[PDB]
């Protein structure tokens, strides 16, 4: 579990994404039902990640064996924006090691195919919707230089 | 545009210190919000993986990015995302000049087995009829497979 | 047969069917009249096979 | 290439042959998403050649 945020119009919170680490054909699947904002962005997160398996332990064919349900909650992107990246990245880090995730950490970013991590916006929505719902600790993407000025 | 004019009238009803003040770049988030994103690449850099290209979506003459990966894999070519199948074979016919062309480029023996190629294509389908950017990520697959 | 209870908002009821039992894939349909967010829930109850 | 000519379903046309000189294992793949009967007649032509 990493737990993701979002900026909702039915009170600000964290989007508990917990994505699976299961032995099985070795797959990612559709569970928020979204597609164009968590599969693509978890895919590209993905395939940085596919860079450097071993650093994390991870067997190299998990894609071969490891299905992957994956769930942004709120369905589709409460945001309505790419905003939640660096999640799904930092959720599949943690799960596909089958080791326990923090908690009291609600996170933010967008991670790129690149090993990259993207400026991202919504941001002020974000640094809010986590001190509405009891947490006081978020991640940001480093290109957001002026995100802190 | 409007804002700044706003801003600057707000400014302004403070007092006026002068019948000519000056707008001018980074004065902008002194008189407006945060740079609501970053400006523009014409500069970007050297990067390993991927492309953009140049095209037209029906809302636009924009680039896209077009997203190829130099994953190490079983060797195929992953448009990931449900791509527009032009860029499949135009990924294909590039792919096809480097194998014929890898002695020449630095690329092993055989990568079309090898390593695979994560593609994904922002736009489900084409924005512009054929592979607008054909060679444009010709070259990005030969810069990424180049390990370069 | 499952005791899925659901209160009504107009009195109450211990919501139950009679069953079948007729498998093969996954189209367990049904014209419940449901609400969105059931809705959306529904959506995901489709993954919510796997 | 040569200029193959054919009734494309929408017409008249050439459907001229691109064509690769690709090293590898000796597989035979084609492309436009065609009738197997294109496979197999390039599978003749192939058998002639060989």
């Amino acid at each position: 579990t990493a737990q993701g945020l979002a900026w909702t119009p039915v009170g600000g919170t964290l989007l508990t994404i917990e994505v699976a680490a299961v032995p099985g054909s070795g797959k990612l699947s559709l569970t928020g039902q979204l597609g164009e904002v968590m599969k693509e962005s978890a895919q590209a997160a993905l395939t940085y990640l596919r860079a450097h398996t071993q650093d994390y332990g991870l067997p190299e064919d998990f894609y071969n064996k490891v299905d992957l349900h994956v769930h942004v909650p709120d369905g589709a992107t409460p945001k309505d924006g790419p905003a939640a990246g660096i999640t799904m990245a930092t959720a599949i880090a943690s799960a596909l090691s089958r080791r326990p995730a923090r908690m009291d950490i609600a996170m933010t970013g967008e991670v790129s195919l690149r090993g990259k991590v993207m400026p991202i916006g919504g941001v002020k929505e974000k640094l809010l919707a986590a001190h509405q719902a009891g947490i006081h600790k978020i991640v940001l993407p480093k290109d957001n230089e002026a995100q802190l000025e | 545009l409007g804002k700044i004019a706003r801003k600057g009238a707000k400014f302004w009803l403070e007092g006026a210190w002068e019948g000519l003040r000056t707008i001018d770049a980074s004065d902008i988030p002194t008189y407006l919000g945060i740079p609501r994103y970053r400006p523009d690449k014409a500069e970007t850099e050297p990067q390993v993986g991927t492309a953009q290209g140049l095209a037209w979506t029906p809302v636009g003459g924009t680039l896209l990015t077009i997203e190829v990966a130099a994953v190490p894999g079983s060797g195929k070519l992953s448009l990931t995302g449900q791509l527009g199948e032009v860029m499949k074979e135009s990924a294909q016919a590039a792919l096809t000049y480097l194998r014929a062309h890898t002695q020449d480029y630095g690329l092993p023996e055989d990568f079309y087995n090898k390593v695979d190629l994560h593609v994904h294509v922002p736009d489900g389908a084409t924005p512009k009829d054929g592979p607008a950017a054909g060679i444009t990520m010709a070259t990005a697959i030969a810069s990424a497979l180049s390990r370069r």
